[PDB]
């Protein structure tokens, strides 16, 4: 029945005088101001999700253009905006810069350097809100990602191009997964080859202020902040800022793709952006859905992870790797927010918090894991051992119940169950600790041949130190051709059965 | 002078609209005094402003006796409290005031409630460890010095005994003045922890104290409970950054700060969120979480304590907090059915320090040891309810004595827990807990009963009390 | 200019809005009877209500209804400024309320209101309301006062509660 | 031509202002002129009065203002329709995203349109030969119903789809019609590029699959509307033509999902299990249309998808009312020794009589 | 309404006000939203399982789950001396009564 815009105070203006003011275009005035958003009256010339300006200097966004009335989410407190404020208007849309200046420097939501280090030299000036690839400018995942994971880079091996979801319960393997495959590319991004190198797009989304200080100081303590990108958006700040930081990051890391380079968005977490676009669209009188979420819950992280694909050889050849973590409840994948990210991307990393406390580093369920992508984003060399250990680790965790009882073995279930626990005490790798392609290949070929049977169960952890570093003074010759060729001819599995049989004696 | 005074419009409850003058009205977040029948004043915090010279605000009191076209001043700032060192050991409430009976609070300054937090670039990050004297925290997960404790618990586990325990042997000892700011909490627990406090030597009305009391438990309204926590943390604000010490914020319960707003947000004009939480629930916890961490100039440890909702860690004010927290000690319902006191969770409890590089290498394989002991466990257990103990060999029968053993080591008698146990209390130190669970997992006391090890201290109080069990 | 006389809000502020730019010049007389000839003209008469309550017609078709009809009834000032606004803004369906809310403007700042007892009371355009309800109240009881209650409900009351 | 004023624009609902007799009427596109893009199709839901309608955009509607010129098509959405469609990558408005000219179509038809009566139906329930010796003994497929084709990643779905269409063609003689509706953007572009080195989409020769591009890159409006567009297509060719067509829609849970969007942001109330409350009338509108008729029929072989693994949710049990064949491919097999795992015990039909 | 009812001290006349909350529960649901409210505001609660009250235990007071938050200094005296280990013989007697059943 009744509406807003002109009332009391509004509706006392036009029956003296349908003048006043000539602008009602590129101005406006405040009229009701609370919880982050303020309707402001006019600003006819405004478009959809632009960005504006109050009186006292905070900024806003124009989300909800009336007919009478124009709702603006501000970006800061709502204390300094008051009844009767000025707000004018940018004239341009909600964008961010974009360039290879940015590399080195943390930065907000909406582009302005947070770590006081000067200014930052941008290179162009992207939108937020942009359109994804088609089908005809993608072309297939043939590079991989090396992630320095022994049983990431053998399992689920993710690509250029490619989407994995990293879901899992609190305080499980959700951001140690991330951080460990950024400063992994150390071994590429030192050297001269851009094809082979990826930076690094870290988006902090819903942490607390003494997270996103910790994260940054440790990755350049090893020479990994230089060609990595953070973007800084805590909780304390508005819902307009957090729910634009997926947006925001995935058009800085958009210029390394569309030029030749390679880069890896890694939005964490999936599950704090989905709480600040619910925060926004309820204060702005729209209808809900399911789990008090709004009408596009599916199109608002589909149209951010569809961006991150890998170009064909005619836009430029480059690709753009998305990371999403999505934050379970009490392990239930089949959620409202947790269903929607694994069915949009290819691919999901699963981490559950039983196998955490037992001695799995980090807890990665090979059973609940899987890549769409397939063999088809890896090295020749690692592809070989990968594929005889899948029917092995496949087999021996449907008969681990026999575990218990091995007074009762036969002689096919006692050699899958020494097999079957060799193989999963050798992937399991310390924190920043990553291995490269050259020495996880000569560390899964001696456990799916039969060269570590032999050892015991505590001696796993000896083995893979001593194995490591006496390839490296012996046979130098045969960790340097697996890492150059990438793959592995009939005179490199006669020196390799060789070596690894001389030492197994001592 | 300029006061700009309103005129009361409409009263539904916690929620007061007052109508101003067109230019005169007030911001947000800014204190509105109204003179009634008594002595005192009628606080009112602006949330939002409806519009045509009105603006909604929030009762900090009781709103009975409010008439339609009341005079309503208004400040001009924000609710302002007492700061500096005439705050400890009085008694203060949500609006600065005392509720001691001791006069009024000498203070040459008065900062408002309402402030911003820290920037990125005046964060400080460390990786100290605080030892706080119980057998179960020294060894899992382990607090941090400067950072934000959780203690996650439901109702009658142990989450009130836990920070009363841990006040009374690191809070008594440390250099920087404390602030116990309970929000939400009873009646009957406020005046005990005044009186527990003054016997001890922690509140001394005749010399000097170095505790912070703020008032403001469930007893007032919603506008006090909401803003308790803000007045609280502002009067340890100051000690850290204008005098430079390391102030120790107790918070009791976290939980009633996100529960306090949700119960006006359906009158303010705002749609209801999940479990009937308000849509701001991200926003609001992160604007007064970020406010107390450890910058350039102080640290600040706030041992806060969460109260899950009918025991479920799943829910909205119990899964948004532990983002924000270092270490946090998740209590389990069926722990403390079975004696263990405290129930702590071997398993469930995490934190930043349980690493090799701050504790060393020796207290990094006593930690993963006793977590994978007391996880094969769970799983062995499910065997012997339908199989029974003849399917078990001999490893899976000493792996589940030396697990029962080492649960009920973990369990120390608390010192304001005597008159529920009757025993006296112990405290144990960071260097004796870490030697004596290396020793039991390698067999040096596999021959001594589960007995001897419940309710005990150390290595020490587990041979006495095996040697006079059997005379 | 805002007169302490509330009226709503939203609904009450379309009498309240035009009051403003009419109290300059002396042209508050005027209005009080150029408001009644819109209201009987639409009323009583069958023909221009039905062509006007409906949610047809159009922007240009409202305005050129409402300017045919005052060039020959009662309206030259401002009056054609009054019509104009809810055209357009779909208000010309309660015509009735923004007629009788102008009303109530000019007997509240120039005279009494309320009531007393049976019938209206005086409402005099004196000062104060103490000196002129007492002499208002003698001269009124006295001439007519059909009385066709209150004393005796109250004594009735009082006895069956302590039986 | 009718042109109207934008009034209002919140996310995908944008209200736009007409005149007087020149309303347009429900499931009407409106064109709008951007940028970089060509037209913004707006297809309009309702009508809230006062010389006013409001419509879903289709697309982005990021830097509208308030103003803008919205030109009325006259009818509803139109696609391209007929043998030109063959081989190219077809959109919901009916235009090109394959980057190979546009499709020099002879007519348009519109996307909303009735299904057949009851006195142009089939009476008798028809078998449809697919070629498998798995399918034509085990659950046979009905001529002119719906096939559920259930199965995980890596089981066989792609290649059974590609495996029936040239069998369809060479045998029965009728064409195919991929409509991937909320598939993601990587499924894409894999599709196409496998179907060219197999023999069934031809850039230089004929083809004979219909491609359909519906990603969940765009806004609600899209994807509810790309079952309606692919389902045109394949229409025109038993109506006009005479073919038994086939119809694909991957998947089939992303339908039920993209239709109760765009009915929640407008303003009516949610259902059980947060669905829309006409779950029966628009899955009903879709599904009729694939009938059997006096000039040819038009099969469907969705892939439906359960709800957490839940067969009795809403988007499950209405789905499977319609469906009279099931494709359910189970991972038993597939290593085992089987091509492809295509379950004799699992897969049942109502034609198996 | 339950926080007014509390002991005064000696200054305040000495006096005292106890309060007897009863919940009225749904099939021994205690996780419901008004079952927990009042659980989690009180010094303690009196658990009334169904399952011992139908058995002739009348009251059925479960000990495991029924707790006082005042101890034993709400107690007297010469109960608390014959009946010290009170509390921790139903715990023993609990675990003992399942074993004879097996
Ligand atoms: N593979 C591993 N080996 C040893 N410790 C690990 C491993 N992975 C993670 N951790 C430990 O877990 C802690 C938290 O890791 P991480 O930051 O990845 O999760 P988180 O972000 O804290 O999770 P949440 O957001 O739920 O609190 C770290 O302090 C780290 O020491
Ligand atoms: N160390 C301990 N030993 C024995 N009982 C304890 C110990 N710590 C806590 N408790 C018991 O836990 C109960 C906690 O009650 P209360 O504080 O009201 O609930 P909550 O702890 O959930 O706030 C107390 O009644 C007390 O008897
Ligand atoms: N008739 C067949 N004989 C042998 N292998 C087959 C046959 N049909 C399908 N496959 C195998 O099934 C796999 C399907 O892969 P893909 O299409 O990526 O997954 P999905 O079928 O689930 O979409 C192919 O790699 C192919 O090798
Ligand atoms: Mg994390
Ligand atoms: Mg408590």
């Amino acid at each position: 029945k009744a509406a807003p815009t002109e009332v009391s105070s509004i509706l006392e203006s036009k029956i003296r005088g349908v003048s006043d003011e000539a602008n009602l275009d590129e101005t406006g005035r405040v009229l009701s101001v609370g919880d982050g958003i303020a309707r402001v009256f006019g600003l006819n010339n405004c478009q959809a999700e632009e960005l504006v300006e109050f009186a006292s200097g905070v900024k806003g966004m124009a989300l909800n253009l009336e007919p009478g009335q124009v709702g603006i989410v501000l970006f800061g407190s709502d204390r300094e905006v008051k009844e009767g404020e000025i707000v004018k208007r940018t004239g341009k849309i909600v964008d961010v810069p974009i360039g290879p200046g940015m590399l080195g420097r943390v930065v907000d939501a909406l582009g302005n350097p947070i770590d006081g280090k000067g200014p930052i030299e941008a290179t162009g000036y992207a939108i937020a809100q942009l359109k994804a690839p088609g089908i005809l400018p993608r072309r297939s995942v043939f590079e991989p990602m090396q992630t320095g994971l022994k049983a990431v880079d053998a399992l689920v091996p993710i690509g250029r191009g490619q989407r994995e979801l990293i879901i899992g319960d609190r305080q499980t393997g959700k951001t140690a997964v991330a951080l460990d495959t950024i400063l992994n590319q150390k071994r590429w991004n030192d050297g001269n080859d851009e094809s082979k190198k990826l930076y690094c797009v870290y988006v902090a989304v819903g942490q607390k202020r003494s997270t996103v200080a910790q994260l940054v100081q440790t990755l350049e303590q090893n020479d990994a902040m230089k060609y990595s990108i953070v973007v800084a958006a805590t909780a304390s700040e508005a819902a307009p800022l957090q729910y634009l930081a997926p947006f925001t990051a995935c058009a800085i890391a958009e210029w390394f793709r569309d030029n030749g380079k390679h880069a890896l968005i890694v939005y964490d977490d999936l599950s704090k952006q989905a709480v600040a676009y619910r925060q926004l669209s309820l204060l702005l009188r729209r209808p809900p859905g399911r789990e008090a979420y709004p009408g596009d819950v599916f199109y608002l992280h589909s149209r951010l992870l569809e961006r991150a694909a890998k170009m064909s050889d005619a836009n430029g050849g480059g690709s753009l790797t998305a990371l999403p973590v999505i934050e379970t409840q009490g392990g239930d994948v089949s959620a409202y927010i947790p269903t929607n990210v694994i069915s949009i991307t290819d691919g999901q990393i699963f981490l559950e918090a039983e196998l955490f406390y037992k001695g799995i580093r980090p807890a990665i369920n090979v059973g609940l894991s899987v890549s769409r992508v397939g063999s088809a984003a890896q090295v020749k060399a690692m592809k070989q051992v990968a594929g005889s250990l899948k029917l092995f680790l496949a087999q021996y965790r449907e008969v681990a119940a026999f575990a218990q009882f091995g007074s009762d073995l036969d002689a096919s279930t006692k050699q899958t169950l020494s097999r079957g626990e060799r193989l999963t005490q050798l992937l399991k790798q310390k924190q920043y600790s990553p291995q490269a392609s050259e020495e996880q290949v000569p560390v899964i070929y001696a456990g799916v041949n039969g060269f570590l049977d032999n050892i015991p169960i505590e001696r796993i952890p000896e083995f893979e130190e001593q194995f490591i570093a006496y390839l490296k003074a012996n046979e130098g010759d045969i960790l340097e051709a697996i890492r150059t060729k990438g793959e592995l001819s009939s005179e490199l599995l006669d020196k390799l059965k060789s070596a690894t049989e001389t030492f197994v004696a001592t | 002078a300029g006061p700009a005074s309103g005129k009361i419009r409409a009263v539904i409850g916690a929620v007061v609209d007052v109508q101003f003058e067109q230019g005169e009205l007030p911001a947000i977040l800014n204190a509105l005094t109204i003179d009634q029948g008594n002595n005192q004043k009628l606080v009112l915090e602006v949330a939002q402003h409806l519009g045509e010279n009105a603006v909604r605000a929030i009762a900090m009191d009781g709103t009975e006796g409010l008439v339609r076209g009341q005079t309503v001043v208004d400040t001009g700032a924000p609710i302002s409290v007492p700061v500096g060192r005439g705050t400890l050991g009085r008694i203060i409430n949500v609006v600065g005031e005392p509720i001691d009976e001791r006069g009024p609070i000498e203070c040459k300054q008065r900062n408002p409630i309402h402030a911003d937090p820290p920037s990125f670039v005046e964060q400080s990050t460390e990786a100290e460890v605080l030892e706080t004297g119980i057998k179960v925290v020294d060894l899992l997960a382990p607090y941090a010095r400067g950072g934000k404790i959780g203690l996650f618990g439901g109702a009658g586990v142990g989450k009130t005994v836990f920070i009363q325990e841990l006040i009374n042997n690191i809070a008594k000892a440390h250099g920087g003045f404390s602030v116990f700011t309970g929000v939400g909490e009873r009646t009957r627990e406020g005046n005990d922890l005044y009186r527990e406090m003054k016997e001890t030597g922690v509140i001394n009305l005749e010399g000097e104290s170095k505790v912070a009391l703020v008032f403001g438990q469930m007893n007032e309204p919603p506008g006090a409970r909401a803003r308790v926590a803000l007045t609280g943390l502002t009067i340890a604000e100051y000690f850290r950054d204008e005098e430079g010490q390391d102030v120790l914020l107790f918070v009791d319960n976290i939980f009633r700060f996100t529960q306090a707003g949700s119960e006006v947000s359906a009158l303010l004009g705002r749609i209801p969120s999940a479990v009937g939480y308000q849509p701001t629930l991200a926003t609001d916890m992160g604007l007064l979480q970020e406010r107390i961490t450890t910058t350039r100039k102080g640290s600040v440890t706030s041992v806060q304590a969460v109260y899950v909702p009918a025991d479920d860690l799943t829910d909205p004010a119990p899964a948004t907090t532990f983002a924000h927290l270092d270490a946090t000690t998740v209590l389990s319902r069926g722990i403390s059915e079975l004696g263990i006191y405290p129930a702590v969770d071997p398993l469930d409890s995490k934190s930043r320090l349980l690493d090799v590089s701050v504790v060393g290498q020796e207290h990094y394989d006593v930690a993963t040891g006793v977590q994978q002991t007391l996880q094969a466990y769970k799983s062995l257990q499910d065997i012997i309810a339908i199989l029974g103990m003849d399917e078990l060999s001999e490893q899976d029968k000493l792996t589940v004595e030396r697990a029962r053993k080492i649960q009920r080591f973990l369990s120390q008698p608390f010192a304001v827990a005597e008159v529920f146990t009757g025993i006296e209390g112990k405290l144990v130190r960071l260097k004796d807990t870490i030697a004596s669970f290396k020793a039991v997992l390698e067999g040096k006391y596999d021959h001594l009963p589960e007995n001897a090890f419940y309710m005990v201290g150390g290595i020490e109080d587990v041979v006495a009390k095996a040697e006079k069990i059997a005379a | 200019i805002k007169p302490p006389v509330q009226l709503f809000g939203l609904d009450g502020t379309y009498a309240t809005a035009l009051f403003s730019a009419s109290a300059k010049d002396s042209s508050i007389e005027k209005t009080f009877q150029s408001v009644q000839k819109l209201s009987s003209t639409i009323s009583k008469d069958a023909k221009v209500a039905q062509v006007l309550s409906n949610p047809a017609l159009s922007l240009n078709s409202r305005k050129e209804v409402v300017s045919v009809l005052s060039k020959e009834l009662k309206l030259e000032p401002v009056v054609s400024n009054l019509l104009t606004v809810l055209a357009e803004n779909n208000r010309l369906s309660l015509f009735d309320s923004i007629a009788k809310q102008f009303s109530v403007l000019n007997d509240a700042y120039n005279g009494v209101v309320e009531a007393t007892v049976v019938s209206a009371k005086p409402l005099d355009s004196k000062i104060l309301n103490r000196l002129t309800k007492s002499i208002t109240n003698s001269k009124y009881v006295g001439p007519g006062k059909t009385l066709k209650a209150s004393k005796v409900n109250k004594l009735n009351k009082v006895l069956s509660e302590t039986i």
